């Protein structure tokens, strides 16, 4: 969104992964530089790397290494 | 004219942007106070009034007096 048009979505697309499930994100994070791969806490698990520009934007992969909800992320 | 101005300096996403929907809001009343034909209404009607005997008076071209 800029921050002067907001009645409608200046660049906007859905978060899956390869299956058409959906992806219930939690405070996700954009690393250093803005490099567009932000990271995406899931709901539980499942955290991914997802691009911004090109048709490969959006989730990139999964990595399980816990199993309770997720609650943030943050980089550095 | 200014509303041209205000949206080739704006973009055509005018309105969109924070200050363009006021500013449309506010030329678009003051543009509902300008819409005149009311006046010419009314006041055909009381030409009208008028023109029911005075317009075409040639009737008595030496009019008596």
């Amino acid at each position: 969104w800029s921050l002067d048009m907001l009645s409608h979505p200046q660049d906007s697309m859905e978060l899956v992964h390869k299956q058409s499930k959906a992806v219930a994100v939690t405070s996700m994070s954009f690393p250093v530089g803005d490099v567009n791969n932000f990271v995406v806490g899931s709901e539980e698990g499942s955290v991914y790397t997802a691009c911004r520009h090109g048709s490969k934007a959006g989730i990139s992969e999964m990595f399980e290494g816990h199993q309770g909800p997720i609650t943030g992320i943050h980089c550095h | 004219a200014y509303m041209k101005r205000v949206e080739d300096v704006l973009g055509k996403g005018w309105e969109n942007h924070v200050e363009g929907q006021k500013l449309k809001q506010d030329g678009d009343s003051f543009r509902m106070k300008l819409n005149t034909q009311e006046i010419f209404d009314d006041w055909a009607r009381k030409v009208q009034q008028r023109n029911l005997g005075v317009s075409g008076r040639i009737f008595t071209i030496e009019s008596t007096r």
